[PDB]
DNA sequence: CACGTATGCTATAATGTGTGCAGTCTGACGCGG
DNA sequence: CCGCGTCAGACTCGTAGGATTATAGCATACGTG
RNA sequence: GAGU
């Protein structure tokens, strides 16, 4: 995003900084749930061939 | 019990008949009352 | 440290040493009284300025 | 402040005056379902809509027809309470009045032939409770609202579908609410196609031919025109200046007597403006230029009458010459341009294999019904019945509305059927978008995503049931007799009732309410799901829909959604958000006129929000003037920036509106990372209510609202004084001013005691008022399971210190003091439900007797004569709860048992043993038993005893009702009789039974006496019928499943104390498992002597970035410090004055405290009750983004005489010496989650095995083994542990003879492996041979 | 590549158990292929000693 | 195990639909072609003794009527699973291997 | 056929009853209408109990079926075999 | 099979086979009746459709569906995919002598030890307890030993303590990514329901105690016990097999 | 003979299906025109 | 090439049971105690 | 819904 978060946690983020944070956060969290399947599938193929 | 190897080949109609111990000619599973085959 | 010990001494020593390190580690960790308050998070006076 | 708030006021650190209060949180659910049953006269809604949609229907012959009149819901046969206990669905019978009208065939439309009108039953529809649940088969269930793509039009394009080319192929999709889909799409060659229900692809012009459009007309619709006049010899062309743009001039462009552009020269802006200013219309041009222009219209030779050129035909020098000489000196060609006005339809007509309309209809027909011989009738019928029939197609008002606004029309509402204009206009806009003007929508934008609540979904399933019955009706009407056949003989209730039961039952959106916590219920009912029918799948879900969308602002919480595969799809509604009338989401905003911020609020839809610039709630207001600062922070077009003051159109209402309910309860959310806060809010929902409902010190303010709106607390309908408090009920007598002149005016609330939740938790209501207290309307009378004096109390706050401790808090692990266990504050109640069913088998009925083979006297002591355990009895795993016996058939006794039974005699009896016993390691007290017998089977002795209780208790309950109603009713008559003929004690002398005979003068007060006299007799006869109903239901023999003779349900109550392995957490997403319960002697303790309750690891803060927990702790300590100061002052008993001085100073601390709380209005005694509560710790409210700042918190600590750092010197309880440095110590509000180790612990040596695969079954409830999966196998292979592996494959799993042999060997010491072959492999071979593949083992 | 290499092993039990099971089995049945059980996969399936 | 005697022969779907066709690959017959034969849309020539009509050449219903009077007798063309089984039975793998 | 047709008359009777009672009928209410034994009615309604597939996965989740839970009751127990 | 409630539950295969048999037997009837060829054709297509559904349902066209809407599970579906025999019931199995619980720290433990709840261990080692009970002459028969352990007698605790000495148990945490996700330990019996894990091997398991759980397995044979003590013991397996680095590192 | 299960016949004319869902996922690898 | 098809898509744990409809009415025929 |  062009506008980064200038503030920090001790000071406390405003509504919009918090909202802006969410996008990236959620993207990351979804990547955990969803992409590990593909990582693990790789593991499985390797294992099968070796 | 213990074998060396395993083969897969096409099932002949005759081969299928060898495994079979009876021809199933009816859809009836069991009797409604005496739940027997 | 652990690696060095493994290479010179061997397995048995390293195993004992690892346990020992664990015990003393925690032990001193507690004694220290190490904690996390809002004042540790020091801010830089040059924060506003840079921004 | 209210009377309940006088008891305990929360201190507010908020600064922003709340212009709008939080709405009723369960708005969505209630409004929706209300509209579904609400019988709307004209504007059909829900049920009414379904009837009018289908009805009136007529027969296949057309002579007989059924018409709908009106419907009515019967009142529910069993009330909610009874339904829950019995296990029946809470519903109302649906009776519908219908009129069977028949027409004569010989008369034209002889409507006066046969008209039969009557009321038919057809299904009971489940009713919604007061708190937005449905009771289905005795369990509370919630239908979660759905989120789908709005019907209408949508333009999209796969951004580089063919990755080789990477060309953008735009498409239009018209999505109806009911019907086939209609797609328009481009291909790589820029030809427009049409597909129906994504079938095979058809040239787009073919659909217009179906709508009766000739070639000429089609071009006139989509294209503009270029006119060519042929004068004398030279060719002339009619020119529009701004066509020749971005092009190269092919010939010498000149006009009258000025040459502008030469051959091969670029036509820029300046040239165009020159030409336009000069006013050029016709230009002489070369004949050879025409080669390639496409002629628009047809031209015929007027002389011969033959076609010179057909429409859409490329012109050439021959054609042109021929046309000139026939006598056509003006030629319409297609305006066209590679860049701007693209010739798509022109090229598509060249691809169109159809000719006329009929041919177009055949090809459409042949797409969807390929192979089948086309008939003209069938083609016409098909096409009309696709998108042009009222029956099979319906955009709905939502579809038409969204569609009309997307096409920029003026009329909102209209036809559900596609009109010809509609289609064309969608093609046009698609083409516009292709040219470059216009943009494609996204699906993720909330302007295109619509919310579908319960009522609309019930409506849909109900329509389906109607439609199925409609088929049956039409069939029976056709062949049916006109005279003998009644309407209700044709109707079947089953299809409708089935479709509805199946929705509230089988559907994904209908699920067991999550009720292990008030918050859990409330947030669950405010949930939105993109899943289920007519929605996304987890598999089918990408990443774009999941992620946080700009439109979510104020509408959907960005921080509330599961970290599972349901990560993007399930979402909670934002606080202030609401359902639009059409189904879109909308958020409140305060209108700003000329800088001045008005208190008028406007709900903006997603689409409307993009239009205005909206200031943030954090902008500083200038005391009802305008924005203080000249630059203001605002947002529009989905993006945020600085604006001037007068530029601002609107502003956010509340600082809370961005977040959901759950998230709002988290204080100092502002200082927590959103990841952690997500888990915090999710885990807060799993907080199990403890024995003692403890309020949270460090709150937000939302606590009170949630508790009250959840409906689990009992609140007062009408203010007045409490006449009788009790553990079981509360009777409140209403004030004169609110008290209706009809009834006695005494409200009765029976409180629901110890009842089972769905998660086997304990739901009990405690009274929170004193006897004879004046109470205001809408105050909390009784607290629900996790509420305290009206506030939400999910967990318990306690003294925490952050420091490592000998690795006992290693990776989030928690070290807790024995003190917490001793005080049993985290200890929890669980009510579990065990059932004993007596079924009728082929051999004979199972009996529930105490007479069972092989039972000890010890066991039978706690069982009564019937064989049922007594109420109150303590049980432990293995104890028999309900004795049951089953008729056993013959069994071939091994010769050994023949010999042995000959030796001992002991011939084995006819009856076996199927008694229900306590599951192992659960242990508790039997608190209730319920018995269900069929209508005919002789009841158990115990069943009779229970019915005795019920009957006599029911009589008492109803008797107290009429007694306190009679007492309150005569108390009124006594007062009315005084107004006129006052004889106070003289009237009370002779008996009250002879009172209503005394009247007054003929005035309106004499009529008041008539009203109380009429109601008193009404209540007399009503009490008779109520009790008859009660008695019937108690006597009523229950209709159970076929086969089941009788069933016994036992409710155990278990007291579970916290232990190592249990899971605890705060509100900041900080989890942990209890590792060790330390003796209080060992716990770190401060200088004062006060020991800490929990020691958390500080190493779980910086990684996590949840700093809310630290702020919470410091504020928590200050809160408690003030509590201790108040507590000290109360113990000393200084005086009211002194307490008031300190408390006033305390409430009015903060820099810009919003709430002022003047203690001068409070009377001295009110101050005493308040201080009494505040002694435990002064409760503080930190709103979400409007919270307490560091300065304010430090000032609070100074009033408590606590350090500004909030770190204090602690001493090691083991050594007595101090720790080297100060530790952060304070009160964090923590929770015990549902994940008790008790429920998790499991182990198995040997047990049941699976049916075909032969390997052990799964799950703790089925006594299962763990899965050692492929992953787990590979581990052992890596290590090379061969025997362990083989062991798990064979003796531990399938190998039947091997497992038994191995077991014998193990008991005989010798740990010998005797492995064989897994049975599942054998199965595999057989499965392959059943496939018809010969797979044989060739042995060694 | 890893997937095709695993499918190319002479052991059809290993291949079939990996993926593509319908196709693998038609291939082997027509070929009349025999697996003498050299690999670990194969042995684990029959519950034998690695 | 047991068994069932089918009155009409039936194709094994695995050796038909699961690609490579196996059955189609073996007869060198396109999959669509096989299916039109199986579902009785059209006949297939199993042995046209008259070299006029060659093997495995699809005939529609009306195509079967024309050569019926003309050649007839000396060409055998049938429909369904029977036809395909017969075509399979009569193909000699050795010879055609050498030819190919 | 006899059982089936009997059962059907029980059904059609239930439908008439349900229309007029507003409520779907009990076994004994249907029996009182036919002037017949409740045991007869009950046995017939038991036969109408329609089948569930062993393979149907449980809980709206394609996780695991009935077969995955269902024991072989006849097959004891390496315990029981070793005890013999 | 009959469910307890008088209900019946059957495999989908039986439904598929019932279709085949009905259609085939109707074909025999139609042939006996010498029926017109169009009807013979329809039945032959019918037969093929049912066989194809039996072998592989959702392959050729529309899978034949139940009243639930869901496609019936054919033969090939039982071999094919994850739910298939290979993946689910053959390359991975449910296993006896396995337990599971919540885990918590054991700072006091030495590297080769783990905290094992008494109750859990009592069940896991049931046959070893019976065998020892018969050598002690405390239990007369197996049935008596069973009832003795049900009653959980004080002598049985001492016996259990005797058996668990020198006996390795396997602790596993999912997902089992590398071999160190399963390690062997000497169990230390503890009163209380959670398993206690040694801190230094938290790394290998990726175990953090925010509610994690672990599985316990009993190596039964002398061979398996030896494999566990020699190959799989935590003390013996320090270094990552991936890089030559010690995986048990203080944290 | 009875009880349980089955096979059977009925006569105004009526003579080519539809229906209930599917929702569009994704990057790759082969297979006939 | 293009387009249509088939094939894959982590590991353990959990919760809870369950849904739908309808097949006439009567006379003869076959098998078992 | 629980750790990854
Ligand atoms: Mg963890």
């Amino acid at each position: 995003i062009e506008t980064p978060i200038t503030a920090n946690f001790r000071e406390g983020l405003n509504v919009l900084q918090y909202f802006i944070s969410t996008h990236g956060a959620r993207k990351g969290l979804a990547d955990t749930a969803l992409k590990t399947a593909n990582s693990g599938y790789l593991t499985r193929r390797l294992v099968d061939v070796a | 019990e213990e074998f060396d190897a395993i083969k897969i080949a096409l099932a002949s109609p005759d081969m299928i008949r060898s495994w079979s111990f009876g021809e199933v000619k009816k859809p009836e599973t069991i009797n409604y009352r005496t739940f027997k085959p | 440290m652990l690696n060095t010990c493994y290479r010179i001494l061997g397995l048995k020593p390293t195993v004992i040493f690892a346990d020992q390190i664990m015990y003393t580690g925690f032990a001193y960790a507690a004694r220290s009284g190490a904690s996390v308050g809002i004042d540790d998070m020091v801010i830089p006076e040059k924060k506003h300025e840079i921004i | 402040y209210s009377y309940t708030e006088k008891k305990r006021i929360r201190k507010d650190f908020g600064k922003r005056p709340q212009v709008l209060d939080v709405p009723y949180l369960l708005s969505i659910q209630l409004d929706s379902f209300q509209k579904f049953i609400e019988q709307d006269p004209e504007g059909q809604y829900g049920l009414e809509a379904a009837f009018r949609s289908v009805f009136p229907i007529q027969s296949y012959s057309g002579n007989s027809e059924l018409q709908y009149v009106s419907y009515r819901l019967g009142e529910p046969v069993f009330d909610v309470q009874e339904c829950q206990i019995r296990g029946v669905t809470y519903s109302a019978p649906l009776r519908v009045k219908l009129r069977l009208v028949i027409y004569e065939r010989e008369a034209p439309e002889g409507t006066v032939k046969d008209i039969k009108e009557q009321e038919v039953y057809m299904g009971e529809i489940p009713l919604m409770t007061d708190n937005g649940t449905f009771v289905i088969n005795g369990t509370e269930r919630v239908i979660v609202s759905q989120l789908h793509r709005s019907p209408g039009v949508f333009f999209d394009s796969d951004k580089g579908k063919t990755h080789s080319s990477g060309k953008v192929l735009y498409n239009a999709r018209i999505i109806p609410y009911r019907g086939s889909w209609l797609d328009f799409e481009f291909d790589p060659k820029d030809n427009l196609f049409v597909r129906i229900d994504r079938r095979r692809k058809l040239p787009a012009t073919i659909i217009l031919r179906a709508l009766n459009y000739t070639t000429e007309q089609i071009l006139d619709l989509f294209f503009e025109k270029v006119i060519f006049e042929i004068r004398d010899n030279k060719l002339q062309m009619e020119l529009v200046p701004e066509r020749l743009r971005g092009e190269t001039a092919s010939f010498d462009i000149e006009a009258n007597g000025k040459v502008y552009v030469e051959k091969g020269r670029r036509i820029t802006a300046r040239h165009i403006r020159q030409l336009e200013k000069d006013d050029v219309k016709l230009i002489e041009v070369p004949v050879e230029y025409i080669a390639g222009k496409v002629v628009a219209k047809d031209y015929i030779d007027e002389s011969t009458g033959e076609l010179i050129c057909a429409a859409n035909m490329e012109l050439s020098l021959d054609l042109l010459a021929k046309l000139s000489q026939s006598g056509h000196k003006r030629i319409e060609t297609l305006f066209t341009n590679d860049l701007d006005h693209g010739p798509y339809i022109s090229e598509t007509l060249r691809v169109d294999p159809t000719n006329d309309r009929l041919s177009a209809l055949v090809e459409i027909y042949r797409m969807m019904r390929p192979g089948e011989p086309p008939t003209r009738e069938a083609a016409e019928s098909l096409f009309e019945n696709l998108f042009f029939s009222e029956d099979r197609y319906d955009l709905s008002a939502v579809g038409r509305m969204k569609f009309n606004r997307s096409l920029l029309r003026e009329e909102i509402e209209g036809s559900g059927i596609l009109s010809k204009d509609d289609i064309i206009d969608v093609m046009k806009k698609l083409i516009d978008i292709r040219n470059g003007k216009g943009e494609v929508d996204d699906i993720d934008h909330l302007g295109n995503r619509r919310i579908r609540s319960v009522g609309e979904m019930a409506e849909n399933q109900f329509r389906v049931g109607l439609v199925r019955v409609e088929r049956a009706v039409k069939e029976r009407l056709s062949l049916g007799d006109l005279d003998t056949l009644m309407p209700q003989d044709m109707i079947n209730a089953k299809p409708i009732s089935a479709a509805v039961k199946e929705f509230f039952g089988s559907s994904q959106l209908s699920q067991f309410m999550d009720q292990n916590n008030p918050l859990s219920e409330i947030t669950h009912k405010r949930r939105i799901s993109a899943l289920g029918p007519g929605g996304l799948t987890r598999e089918r879900a990408g990443f774009e829909v999941r992620d946080v969308h700009p439109t979510h602002y104020g509408r959907v919480c960005p921080i509330e959604t599961p970290e599972g595969p349901n990560i993007g799809l399930i979402n909670s509604l934002s606080v202030y958000a609401q359902t639009n009338e059409y189904g879109f989401l909308e958020t409140p905003y305060r209108k700003v006129t000329d800088g001045v911020v008005t208190d008028e609020i406007h709900y903006l839809s997603a689409i409307e929000e993009g239009n205005y610039v909206i200031a943030q709630a954090n902008s500083n207001l200038d005391e009802e003037g305008h924005f203080v600062e000249d630059l203001v922070t605002c947002r529009s077009k989905g993006e945020s920036s600085l604006f001037s003051r007068d530029q601002v159109d609107y502003m956010d209402v509340s600082t809370q509106q961005v977040v959901s309910v759950g998230a709002s309860l988290i204080p100092f959310l502002e200082h927590d990372d959103a990841n952690r806060a997500l888990m915090g809010a999710n885990m807060q929902r799993q907080a199990v209510p403890t024995l003692r409902a403890d309020k949270p010190l460090v709150g937000t303010g939302m606590e009170r609202a949630v508790a009250v709106d959840s409906g689990v607390t009992a609140v007062a309908k009408r203010g007045g004084v409490v006449q009788y408090v009790d553990a079981s009920r509360i009777v409140i007598k209403v004030n004169e001013d609110e008290m209706y002149p009809g009834e006695a005016g005494i409200d009765i609330y029976n409180l629901t005691k110890y009842t089972r939740s769905n998660q086997n938790t304990c739901i009990n209501q405690m009274p929170c008022v004193s006897l004879g207290e004046p109470v205001e309307r809408g105050d909390v009378l009784a607290d629900g399971p996790s509420t305290d004096l009206g506030e939400l109390a999910l967990g318990q706050n306690m003294r925490v210190a952050f420091m490592p401790w000998n690795g006992y808090n290693f990776e989030d692990s928690i070290l807790v003091s024995e003190r917490v266990v001793q005080e049993d504050r985290f200890t929890t109640i669980h009510i579990q439900e065990l059932a004993c069913v007596s079924r009728d088998t082929k051999l004979g009925p199972e009996e529930i007797t105490a007479d069972i083979p092989n039972v000890g006297e010890a066991a039978l002591s706690k069982l009564d004569e019937s064989g049922i355990v007594y109420i109150g009895a303590e049980v432990t795993g293995g104890d028999i709860l309900v004795g049951k016996v089953t008729p056993k058939g013959e069994t071939q006794l091994t010769p050994e048992e023949k010999l042995l039974r000959a030796i001992f005699g002991e011939k084995a009896s006819d009856v076996k043993d199927s008694s229900l016993r306590v599951p192992n390691g659960v242990s508790g007290t039997v608190i209730d038993v319920q018995v269900f017998t069929r209508d005919g089977v002789e009841k158990d002795k115990r069943a009779l005893e229970i019915e005795e209780m019920q009957l006599k208790q029911a009589k008492k309950d109803l008797s107290e009702e009429l007694q306190i109603l009679e007492a309150g009713l005569f108390s009124r008559i006594r007062a009315v009789l005084v107004a006129g003929g006052v004889e106070a004690e003289k009237l009370d002398k002779l008996p009250r039974d002879r009172w209503l005979e005394l009247g007054l003068t003929d005035e309106e007060k004499q009529n008041q006496l008539e009203q109380l006299a009429e109601q008193y007799d009404e209540l007399k006869h009503e009490f008779e019928k109520k009790l008859e109903a009660k008695r019937r239901k108690i006597t009523q023999g229950d209709d159970l499943a076929p086969g089941v003779l009788k069933i016994v349900k036992v409710y155990l109550a278990v007291k579970r104390r916290i232990q190592p392995g249990d899971k605890m957490a705060g509100r900041h997403g900080n989890k942990g498992v209890i590792s060790k319960i330390n003796p209080i002697e060992d716990m770190p303790y401060d200088e004062n002597g006060t020991p800490v309750d929990i020691v958390l690891n500080p190493l779980g803060v910086p990684s996590r970035m949840n700093i809310g927990q630290i702020l919470e702790t410091h504020l928590g300590m200050a809160a408690k410090g003030i509590g201790d100061k108040i507590n000290a002052m109360l113990k000393q008993q200084q005086e009211v004055a002194k307490l008031r001085e300190f408390i006033q100073r305390a409430y009015d601390l903060g820099a810009d405290v919003r709430q002022k709380v003047d203690l001068s209005t409070f009377s001295d005694e009110e101050v005493m009750r308040l201080a009494e509560n505040l002694r435990k710790g002064m409760p503080i409210a930190t709103p979400v983004f409007d919270g307490a700042k560091e300065a304010e918190i430090k000032e609070l600590l100074k009033l408590g005489d606590l350090p500004t750092s909030g770190q204090i010197r602690l001493y090691d309880g083991r050594t007595g010496e101090q720790f080297e440095r100060p530790v952060t110590v304070g009160y964090m509000y923590m929770l015990k989650l549902n994940h008790l180790v008790d429920d998790k612990m499991h182990a198995r040596s040997t047990g049941s095995y699976s049916l075909v695969t032969q390997q052990p079954l799964g799950g703790k409830a089925q006594f299962g083994g763990q899965r050692f999966g492929e992953m787990e196998v590979w581990a052992l292979e890596a290590y090379g542990a061969a025997y362990t592996l083989q062991e798990m494959l064979t003796v531990k799993s399938d190998d039947v003879n091997g497992r038994t042999k191995m077991y014998k060997n193990i008991v005989d010491g010798n740990h010998q492996m005797e492995p064989g072959m897994p049975e599942s492999f054998n199965v595999l071979l057989k499965e392959i041979r059943s496939l018809g593949i010969n797979i044989e083992l060739e042995d060694e | 590549g890893i997937t095709k290499a695993s499918l190319a092993t002479e052991s059809f039990i290993s291949a079939a158990s990996f993926q593509e099971t319908t196709r693998v089995l038609t291939e082997a049945a027509v070929a009349g292929k025999r697996d003498e059980l050299r690999g670990l996969k194969e042995n684990v399936i029959v519950g034998r000693l690695i | 195990m047991g068994h069932i005697e089918l009155a009409s022969p039936t194709a094994h779907i695995w050796f038909l639909k699961s690609l490579p066709s196996r059955i189609g690959l073996l007869l060198d017959m396109p999959l669509r072609d096989i299916e039109r034969v199986l579902y009785f849309e059209s006949y297939v020539v199993i042995e046209g003794g008259m070299t006029n009509l060659e093997r495995q050449q699809i005939l529609t219903e009306e195509q079967y009527l024309d050569a019926l009077e003309e050649f007839g007798d000396e060409f055998d063309a049938k429909m369904g699973a029977e036809a395909i089984q017969a075509l399979l039975k009569s193909m000699d793998l050795e010879q055609e291997c050498e030819q190919l | 056929i006899h059982i089936v047709k009997e059962l059907n008359v029980y059904l059609r009777t239930a439908r008439e009853l349900s229309h007029k009672l507003d409520h779907e009928p009990s076994a004994e209410e249907i029996a009182e209408q036919l002037d017949k034994p409740v045991d007869d009615v009950s046995r017939m309604l038991r036969l109408n109990e329609r089948i569930t597939s062993v393979d149907t996965p449980l809980g709206g989740d394609s996780e695991k079926a009935l077969l995955d839970i269902l024991a072989d009751e006849k097959e004891n127990g390496p315990e029981d075999t070793t005890q013999d | 099979v009959p469910l307890d409630g008088g209900r019946f539950a059957t495999s989908d295969l039986n439904d598929l086979y019932r279709r085949v048999i009905n259609r085939n037997n109707r074909l025999k009837r139609l042939l006996d009746l010498a029926a017109p060829d169009i009807i013979v054709r329809n039945e032959k297509r019918m037969l093929q459709e049912a066989v194809d559904a039996l072998l592989d349902n959702g392959r050729r066209g529309r899978a034949i569906t139940g009243s639930n809407k869901r496609p019936l599970k054919s033969l090939a579906d039982m071999i094919k995919g994850k739910q298939g025999r290979f993946r689910q019931n053959l390359l991975g199995k449910r296993v006896d002598y396995s337990g599971r619980s919540v885990i918590t720290v054991g700072p006091y433990l030495r590297l080769h030890q783990c905290g094992l709840p008494k109750k859990m261990a009592l069940e896991l080692f049931k046959p070893f307890i019976y065998g020892k009970l018969e050598l002690r002459g405390l239990a007369t028969t197996i049935k008596a030993a069973k009832k003795m352990v049900e009653r959980e007698e004080a002598v049985v605790w001492d016996i259990l303590d005797e058996v668990i000495r020198e006996h390795p148990v396997l602790l596993n945490r999912a997902p089992t990514l590398h071999r160190l996700g399963i390690q062997a330990f000497e169990p230390v019996l503890i009163e209380g329901k959670a398993i206690q894990l040694h801190p230094l091997v938290c790394a290998a398991y990726n175990a953090d105690f925010d509610g994690d759980q672990m599985a316990v397995h009993v190596p039964l044979t002398l061979e398996a016990q030896l494999e566990a003590r020699a190959l799989m013991m935590s003390t013996n397996n320090i270094l990552s097999p991936a890089n030559g680095e010690p995986i048990i590192v203080p944290s």
